[PDB]
């Protein structure tokens, strides 16, 4: 990945003006609730319902566990790969996550941070966070090279 | 198959964004042609591919239009949208691939404007809506 | 949507491998397992994963069946399935990811076993069937 | 990629015994008869109803193309990423071929390699065959890293 001043900027921009917490709790319950079958692979959370998702106390903190995990991304930018090894591992061998599911939690994650930065998120700001989560994508599915 | 709910929430979502609804159009096939540049193949006709040049600007309104129309045809979206599908499928060969692209771009459009209406519920009942879209305009290619 | 076509050629398909129907859903779960391990998570009850372990045997009969109960219900695959569906998607939670994964082994496990039926026309309509048949089992999910 | 001595055996064997004008020629007009939108991807190799795309010679020289593409990674199986990186920039960069697409050609090799091979085509020698598939349509998308 080759990545431009504009689009470096744009990312930790975007970064710096989300709490964690909050989108993270946000993006993983959305995901949850939008696309529910991705609650089999958090059997082990408790209360799911979509009230019942909203409430539920270790989602929103697995949701700030991801936003911290793209946050070590955001902070090596040109070694995601090596960065992400062993989420990869993770989330094959041991989670055996399906990887459309990473495209699903991705496309959760931009609709919640479009309502939030509102004008401000452009088509080339979008485009420059979407290359940015396609790179976390390739980097978090199960790696052959 | 979208439930009662769904098509009341997708119905009313679509009233609300009717003054803005060109704009959303343009705005939203501009977020598609520059965030996944693979669908600019399609278009290669246009010079200027920014939003509110005067191609993205008439082409978004048609899109719009379309949704309109499967809006109104929500009961049965396979007979409402034959025609399109049949003219994506061969007049045009579009990928079906992209029809779930578009979708994403028009909620992330819709989303920067319309950001209370984006709970996760009615979020749920949108996509649905544009799922069965995509699925209705690939009737069509076998 | 299936034309009348591909339903004559899954059920004339159908008709030729009744001798081996057992076998052909025993193996094809075989070969998913093996195949795409991320599917293990499902069955991680079973001992022995191979085609000719007890397990895989019974339950292949009962996949085909599913099946069979499928071939019957070929006009309306969405209201024929229902109960399957809600069983996926609610007492079992299975991806959904998954339904074109086993699609794909029983259509392997076939061509090894019947080729000549393999004619590109052929297998159009094969995995257009497979294909509403994961869309049936999907519907009840959301 | 880390290849077992079985998996390693089996692809050679697989690939020795293929008829690649035969098979990629099959391979290739099956992809473009189950899945008819992929033909928009071809748009000037003439005409391509299921008997034309049966009949057509260039259709089938190309067939034969991609099998060699595929033997060249048999012949450098530790090296496959290396191998294709001028293929991927061409199928993306170039073709921009949705990846979707190697999945829907693969599937169409496997069945007709099933058809040939028989009882052969075991599920262990399938699982050998769709690792390497995995590890070349990998090394044929895009590369972000
Ligand atoms: C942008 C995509 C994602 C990122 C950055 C991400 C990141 C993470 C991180 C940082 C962890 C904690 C690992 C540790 O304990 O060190 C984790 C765990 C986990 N992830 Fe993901 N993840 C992503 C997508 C997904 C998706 C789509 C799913 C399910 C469909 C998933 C399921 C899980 C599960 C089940 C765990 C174990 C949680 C626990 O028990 O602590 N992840 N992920
Ligand atoms: C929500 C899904 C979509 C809807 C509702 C939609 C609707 C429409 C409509 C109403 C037209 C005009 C037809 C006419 O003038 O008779 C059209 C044309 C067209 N569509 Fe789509 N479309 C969709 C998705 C797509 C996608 C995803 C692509 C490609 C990436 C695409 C490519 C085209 C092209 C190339 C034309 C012709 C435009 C021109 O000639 O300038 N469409 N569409
Ligand atoms: C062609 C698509 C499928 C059909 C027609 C089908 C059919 C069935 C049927 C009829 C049963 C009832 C079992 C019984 O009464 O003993 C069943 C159970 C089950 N299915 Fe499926 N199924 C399909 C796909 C899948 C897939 C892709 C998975 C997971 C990867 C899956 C996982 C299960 C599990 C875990 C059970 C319970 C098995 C047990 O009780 O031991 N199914 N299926
Ligand atoms: C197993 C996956 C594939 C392999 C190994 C492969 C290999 C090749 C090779 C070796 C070439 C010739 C490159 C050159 O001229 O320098 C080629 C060209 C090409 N491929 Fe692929 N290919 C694969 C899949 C696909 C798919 C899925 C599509 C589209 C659906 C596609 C579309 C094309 C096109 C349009 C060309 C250029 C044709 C021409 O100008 O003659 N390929 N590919």
């Amino acid at each position: 990945v080759v990545w431009t001043d504009f689009e470096r900027a744009t990312i930790a921009d975007i970064f710096s003006k989300l709490d964690y917490e909050a989108v993270g709790g946000a993006t993983l319950a959305r995901c949850l609730i939008v696309y529910p079958w991705t609650q089999r692979y958090f059997g082990n959370f408790g209360n799911l319902n979509a009230a019942a998702i909203m409430g539920n106390p270790m989602i929103a903190k697995h949701g700030t566990t991801i936003l911290h995990g793209l946050d070590r991304a955001v902070k090596n930018m040109d070694n995601i790969k090596a960065t992400y090894a062993e989420l990869s591992v993770l989330h094959s061998e041991k989670l055996h996550v399906d990887p459309d599911n990473f495209k699903l939690l991705s496309d959760c994650l931009t609709i919640v941070v479009a309502a939030q930065l509102g004008k401000a998120f452009s088509g080339e700001v979008q485009a420059a966070f979407q290359k940015f989560l396609s790179v976390v994508v390739s980097a978090l599915g199960k790696q052959y090279h | 198959s979208l439930s009662s709910k769904d098509k009341d929430a997708v119905k009313a979502l679509w009233g609300k964004i009717a003054d803005k609804a060109e704009e959303i159009g343009a705005d939203a096939l501009g977020r598609m042609l520059a965030v996944y540049p693979q669908t600019k193949t399609y278009f290669s006709h246009w010079k200027d591919l920014s939003p509110g040049s005067a191609p993205v600007n008439k082409h978004g309104k048609t899109i719009m239009g379309g949704l309109v129309d499967a809006v109104a045809s929500i009961d049965d979206l396979n007979a409402g949208l034959l025609a399109l599908s049949e003219l994506h499928a061969f007049t045009l060969r579009v990928d079906p691939a992209n029809f779930k692209i578009l979708s994403h771009c028009i909620l992330v459009q819709l989303a920067v404007k319309f950001p209370k209406d984006f709970t996760p519920e009615v979020h749920l009942s949108y996509d649905k809506f544009f799922s069965a879209v995509a699925r209705a305009l690939a009737e069509k290619y076998r």
